[PDB]
């Protein structure tokens, strides 16, 4: 889609970061979704950036930390 | 151009694009090539294409990594790039020193100077060297 | 204190022996032995360096280091890292006519 987002996994040191690109190159900061926390196994996930829009033609790096231990 | 959940390639019927994950979540694409245009592009130096395109990535987990991270000239630092710290490590990663001195300047992760002065002056430059290595501490060499 | 070269001899000797580069340099110099810093440097790998003595107190040897020191540079291949001269282009070393000889 316009909005197109690419990802893939870092680890940087002991943490798996979350390299996102949402990318949303979409009309609009178009509404998004929902998305879920957990425990993990020696990590957890643990973070989301709040917003929710896919601003439009716009490109954003969202983050997830994850937390490794 | 990007996927769009599960595809996979199938082949290429022309320009105008097609794509599959299997038989089903499809496209008809508008392409958009990258590196054709480029090896031989960058072969010829040239970026005008990139450029033109305003095609800017480096990472997605990274995206530096074909060869521009055992990259092919700094001219691709220009196409994208970003924070000091970023920037720094293209300045090691390029050796992009022309980023590098204000990446210098913005450093002051020492170490970081501390090789790189060094590095400078083996690259050139005493003149400014000395400078580097004035505030480093270095001072008896 | 008072000084001495015999000292210094066997000290050479010693010199040789102490495993960090640096005093070893004060030694040869401290004889008068531009020889003997050129000879030390080409062990530790002194090379930008010592390439400064070779061309301030002349020996000339910048000339027969700065190859080899390109060389390594040149084993990091790029032209900028090659770089290039002595009587004449980059450099005009003999052609230049200053002060170390």
């Amino acid at each position: 889609d316009p909005v197109y987002a690419e990802a893939y996994v870092h680890v940087n040191q002991y943490d798996i970061v979350l390299d996102v690109l949402v990318v949303n190159q979409t009309s609009d900061t178009l509404q998004n979704c929902t998305l879920e926390l957990a425990t993990l196994g020696d990590l957890k996930l643990v973070e989301k950036p709040s917003p929710l829009t896919l601003a439009p033609h716009d490109f954003a790096n969202i983050k997830a930390n994850v937390k490794v231990a | 151009r990007t996927l769009d959940l599960p595809i996979y390639v199938t082949r290429v019927k022309g320009n105008n694009v097609y794509c599959l994950d299997r038989e089903c979540r499809p496209r008809v694409l508008t392409i958009d090539p990258t590196e054709f245009k480029f090896k031989l592009a960058l072969i010829n130096r040239k970026y005008d294409e990139v450029l033109h395109m305003v095609r800017n990535a480096k990472l997605v987990g990274q995206s530096i990594i074909a060869y521009l991270q055992k990259k092919g000239y700094p001219e691709v630092a220009l196409h994208f790039v970003k924070d000091e710290k970023t920037r720094f490590s293209l300045a090691l990663e390029c050796g992009n020193i022309e980023i590098a001195l204000e990446a210098a300047k913005a450093l002051d992760d020492k170490n970081c100077w501390e090789k790189l002065g060094e590095v400078a002056l083996l690259q050139g430059n005493h003149q400014i060297v000395e400078m580097c290595y004035q505030r480093t501490k270095n001072f008896d060499k | 204190a008072s000084g001495n070269a015999s000292m210094v001899n066997k000290l050479a000797e010693g010199a040789e022996r102490d495993g960090k580069n640096n005093v070893a340099f004060m030694s040869y110099f401290l004889q008068g032995k531009l020889d003997a810093c050129l000879e030390l440097l080409i062990r530790t790998g002194r090379l930008p360096e010592a390439a400064f003595l070779a061309r301030t107190y002349l020996p000339s040897q910048v000339s027969r280091v700065v190859k080899l020191w390109r060389e390594n540079l040149s084993k990091v291949n790029q032209k900028a890292a090659e770089s290039l001269a002595d009587p004449t282009e980059y450099e005009n070393l003999f052609p230049g006519l200053k002060e170390a000889f």
